């Protein structure tokens, strides 16, 4: 196939900002014949599908305002936005229909700028009920941060084990605007009864010394 | 003008054959103007396109599959259906059917995105109310957590108490290890509602029935 | 700044190097028996490789293949005039006389399945008439044609035929695409008749909407663009032609029509005029009035000018005249009896139908010379090698060696197998195919005056 | 070009004040097919009766009687040579200048004159006119011509 | 409101126009074969060639002849050919006749 | 030449819906070349031409 | 669109049409 990459993954873009989001392929669009260059676009509302903006890479869709215009010919192209407002916030995709069979690009997210935050800290031992069952999960809520750039290690006892780490990250809230995401160290009761301490650490890119919370196993 | 909705399965196993029903009104695929075609995609990755059938009865395919893959439209009762025989763990997705056209040669309008997760079989979820630890007394914020791990299928609605103190929510998507689903939960107040004021877990489960409430 | 490209050896016209004397020579053949069924062959049950009796009508092609005797071994009384040494002796043709004897008359056929569905020159009411099967027995005539070839190679024909498909598309409708093709045309083959020059054998599944002769075979027809672009021209000396057709009826197919007519171009009725019927029409060429005027045989052809780069001269000792006749292709009737009785009654017959054919040659030649010295003698080895060689005088190394030693192996394959290529020149490339064969080579004559023609040629000539 | 050509002599012809141009004196139109013609129709074509022996009548009724016919045109061959392309003409409607009670509905004829592009066909024996826009029946023609318009040369212009 | 229908008539061999050349020796304009901006315009029109072909494949094969088990398709094909013969001209460019081309082009 | 007109836009075709019309139309172009030509004259033709006209 | 920018030959002999031309050149 003819590959698809698009770049930035997301891109952070304030009220009234033109915003010009990059998509490339490996080979040109361009017929010799037809001279129309064959690329459309899409839009990823969150809960909603993916609808059409533009095809052809300049002739718009019906209802599409005239702040979305498409450029770009042979190789490179670029989605260019005048006036960007409350309700583009959703996911792009790019897709190629030139040669067969057609494939879509990696995306973007677009977000709508705001406050750079740190996030607020907190740990929980795994809960006994699960202790019954022979399971040991410890998990760590890092909530209210922004961006979604953010570095995650676990410590137990200082050493750094990457084994057992899971994270996912929630969508953003619709009015704080910042996002979240949660660590679950799950591992198994016979390495649970051995070690002491646990630590859950970040690194983010507002703060990069780390926060912390941790508690002793055996204290209470 | 023009309508559409998907119908599928839901629950499949591993080597069976999937039957994605898709249904239309407003048109008519025997017309020269009209085309559907079908594409999937996961929760996490991107898009990717499988097949597209037009009006006079040919076919194509994604080449990578090319033969479990088999389109077919019925076009007196106005129906396109997704025939993949022998579904493997690759599979998990979210589809998309929709109509497409060629003076956009893009897709115009989709529908409700059928959810398709295939896995060995239902397990009942076991809900771990995540309790505070004992500890100093910090008294910062008082998070509390209420852990669902180990059930299948999709999709559990959690809730909180009804019509009480309300500050938010941190509503968790499912993490994806061996076939047994993995989420959680977490509301964050500012160390007033607990233990004093009341906190609870409502876990649905459609599928097996079961409801079980817990408090801290 | 630009350059004059390439310099490329040209052909050059065959009357720079060919000289011609004043001895000139007759032949003619006897009269040729043809006759078979004018519709399909009678193969043996038996055995079905063998025939009893074969197919031939007026509508295939007659090609035929002469041979001459080759002038080297002619001893003759006065040999002063040329030296066997240093040249040799190759004939040319000059003239050309085609002879048919059969009075007039067009020939007809037919289908008895034909895809008729209804006549639609004044009345085709609403609604659809009710049936799953509506063939008719049907009969039409041809259009008629006449042409003419000569040459030293025989003629190569064009055709079209089911070929590639393309890439897997599903935007692409199931519609087998149509390709050219180039052949080499037979005996036996048929022309066009107003339905395109296309094989039906492998493009009409239904076999029922040509007539009957041609449902399972090639109309090949003859090529005049190419063939007059071949730069050595040994192909074509001289041509003519001359056909008409026109309309008699008009007729619809029947069946699912496989693209419907767009929206855009009507507006849809209902009652009586809900469905459509069918869009895919066919005329039939009926033919016209044949005069005697009109004839182009039985008339004397000299030739001094041929369009091509060759005067004449055939390379070879063999000639390729090939003829299309319809004026008289009639069909007679037979009527045999099972029993004898006084009254009629419709199964004591039988009939056989059949078709008689005949031909007529007749030509003059003139004896010519080659000065064969070292500047000619790689002229006509590019153009060909056979003639060089069955004239007996020499071979050849086809390099000055090669440049590159190839790694030729010793020790008879028994490592690294590759392709040993047992060779063959196989003697000619034309014994694959079958054309009506008639040797001359005991019918040369040298006294003109006792023979139509060479009355007829001392007087044109003047001498 | 004749001033972008590799000739083999250029000491004929001083390039420093004149000029090299192309003529034309040679010219043939190779054509290779056989002489089969075409028949062409229309489904639904406006016929009412038969109008040529027999039409002994009352009045006869009906919501629609379109009809399945298919018939041939003229065989017409022409060639032209130009330097500019080639200039033909079509009838068509234009202005009705709206005034003094026009109690009939017909559109008055202009005389249009355009440039001929591929694609487009002769006239039938059905009047050099633009069918799409004068006609709305779609059903007087075959459909080979319906939704365009036929041109024709102008010789004299 | 009656209307005709044409009707060909029979097309012969020798009353066509192709395949035999030319020689334009005078014009009846003024540029006897001069081809200003280095390009041609021809436009030919032949309907004698016009015959239309019968095509009709199958669904499913039978011992039985059915209607409904084949498709038809019509398809029709045309071939040309164009052939040149052209001569050098040369202009002596002084000074009034470059007010006479610019008028022209 | 025909023509046909409407007096409404439906889905289907109706007898009653379209009015016609015939038409013929027709074209030509006239050129002359003259040669100029003078008349001597002396008495008998002043005769000549007053009978002729 | 035809294109005949680069089928230019000098050589008249080669070709059917300069071969009928030749001879009604009477060179």
């Amino acid at each position: 196939d003819i590959v698809m990459s698009q770049s930035p993954s997301s891109l952070a873009v304030s009220v009234g900002e033109k915003v010009t989001m990059s998509c490339k392929s490996s080979q040109s669009l361009l017929y010799s014949s037809i001279q129309k260059n064959y690329l459309a676009w899409y839009q990823q509302k969150p809960g909603q599908s993916p609808k059409l903006l533009i095809y052809w890479a300049s002739i718009r869709e019906s209802g599409v305002p005239d702040r979305f215009t498409g450029s770009g010919s042979g190789t490179d192209f670029t989605l260019t936005i005048s006036s960007v407002k409350a309700e583009d916030l959703a996911v792009y995709y790019c897709q190629r229909y030139y040669g067969y069979p057609w494939t879509f690009g990696g995306g973007t997210k677009l977000e709508i700028k705001r406050a750079d935050a740190a996030p607020t800290v907190s740990i929980f031992p795994p809960s006994s009920e699960q202790l019954t069952s022979g399971g040991a999960s410890v998990v760590c809520f890092l909530n209210n941060f922004y961006p979604k750039d953010i570095n995650v290690k676990w410590k137990i006892d200082g050493s750094e084990r990457q084994n057992g780490v899971l994270n996912s990250w929630t969508d953003q809230d619709s009015k704080d605007s910042t996002y979240s995401m949660s660590s679950t160290l799950t591992l198994t009761k016979d390495e649970y009864e051995r070690h002491n301490s646990y630590t859950c650490e970040a690194t983010h890119k507002t703060s990069t010394s780390p926060i912390v919370k941790s508690f002793n196993r055996n204290e209470c | 003008q023009v309508t559409l909705k998907e119908s599928g399965p839901g629950i499949l196993q591993p080597s069976q054959t999937l039957s994605l029903t898709c249904s239309f009104s407003g048109f008519s695929l025997s017309t020269s103007g009209m085309g559907v075609g079908w594409i999937r995609q996961p929760s996490g990755k991107g898009l990717e396109w499988l097949a597209h059938i037009w009006w006079n009865d040919d076919k194509n395919y994604h080449p990578a599959l090319k033969s479990r893959l088999t389109i077919s439209k019925d076009t007196s009762s106005n129906r396109v259906f997704l025939n993949i025989a022998s579904v493997d763990t690759a599979d998990t997705a979210t589809y998309y059917c929709a109509r497409i056209h060629y003076v956009t040669d893009a897709l115009d309008y989709w529908g409700q995105g059928t959810s398709v997760t295939v896995s060995a079989k239902t397990t009942a979820p076991s809900v771990y109310p995540l309790a505070p630890v004992c500890g100093d007394t910090t008294g910062s914020s008082v998070t509390l957590g209420c852990l669902v791990k180990g059930y299948f299928p999709e999709p559990v609605t959690l809730t909180w108490n009804s019509g009480s103190l309300s500050s938010g929510v941190h509503t968790f998507p499912a993490v994806l290890q061996s076939d047994l689903y993995t989420l959680s939960s977490s509301v964050t107040v500012t160390s007033s509602t607990w233990p004093s004021q009341s906190i609870t877990c409502n876990v649905a489960h459609p599928a097996s029935s079961t409801k079980v409430d817990k408090k801290i | 700044v630009y350059l004059p490209p390439v310099p490329v050896s040209k052909v050059v016209s065959t009357d720079e190097y060919v000289s011609r004397t004043s001895i000139y020579y007759y032949a003619g053949s006897s009269r040729l028996l043809a006759v078979g069924n004018p519709y399909f062959s009678i193969k043996s049950p038996n055995n079905n490789k063998k025939v009893l009796v074969p197919k031939v009508s007026g509508l295939q092609y007659r090609v035929f293949r002469v041979r001459l005797p080759d002038p080297n071994k002619f001893g003759f009384p006065d040999t002063s005039f040329y030296n066997p040494d240093t040249q040799r002796l190759v004939w040319a043709c000059v003239g050309l006389e085609i002879g048919r004897g059969q009075p007039l008359g067009v020939g007809v056929s037919g289908h008895p399945y034909l895809n008729k569905f209804d006549d639609t020159e004044t009345s085709n009411r609403y609604p659809a008439q009710p049936g799953s099967d509506n063939r008719e027995c049907l009969s039409m005539d041809y259009k008629q044609t006449q042409l003419c070839l000569i040459g030293c190679k025989p003629p190569t024909g064009e055709h079209w035929g089911k070929g590639v498909a393309c890439n897997n598309n599903a935007a692409a409708t199931d519609c087998p695409p149509l390709e050219l093709f180039n052949s080499i045309i037979e005996d036996g083959d048929m022309v066009d008749t107003g339905f395109g020059c296309m094989d039906f054998g492998t493009l009409q599944a239904n076999k029922s909407d040509v007539p009957i002769d041609i449902c399972n075979s090639t109309c090949k027809y003859p090529d005049y663009l190419k063939m007059a672009s071949e730069p050595y021209g040994d192909s074509l000396f001289f041509f003519l032609r001359r056909e008409q057709m026109f309309v008699r009826h008009f007729f619809n197919r029947a069946g699912k029509l496989g693209e419907a007519v767009p929206d855009d171009l009507y507006i849809k009725g209902s009652g009586n005029t809900a469905v459509i019927q069918s869009s895919a029409f066919f005329p039939t060429p009926s033919g016209s009035i044949v005069t005697s005027e009109s004839q182009l045989f039985n008339k004397p052809y000299w030739l001094q000018r041929a369009q091509g780069h060759n005067n004449g001269i055939c390379w070879g000792n063999q000639l390729f005249v090939t003829v299309v006749d319809t004026t008289r292709s009639t069909n007679m009737t037979l009527c045999t009896e099972v029993t004898k009785e006084g009254t009629y009654k419709n199964d004591n017959f039988k009939e056989y139908v059949r078709h008689v054919e005949e031909y007529d040659l007749q030509f003059v030649f003139q004896l010519c010379k080659i000065t064969l010295t070292a500047e000619i003698m790689t002229y006509i080895h590019t153009m060909d090698s056979n003639i060089l060689e069955d004239w007996q005088f020499g071979l050849t190394p086809p390099p000055s060696a090669s440049l590159q030693d190839t790694y030729r192996f010793v020790t008879s394959q028994a490592i690294t197998c590759q392709k040993t290529a047992p060779p063959k020149e196989k003697e000619d490339p034309l014994n694959k195919y079958t054309f009506w064969e008639v040797n001359l080579k005991e019918k040369f004559s040298a006294d003109l005056d006792q023979f139509p023609l060479g009355r007829k040629f001392l007087l044109q000539s003047g001498l």
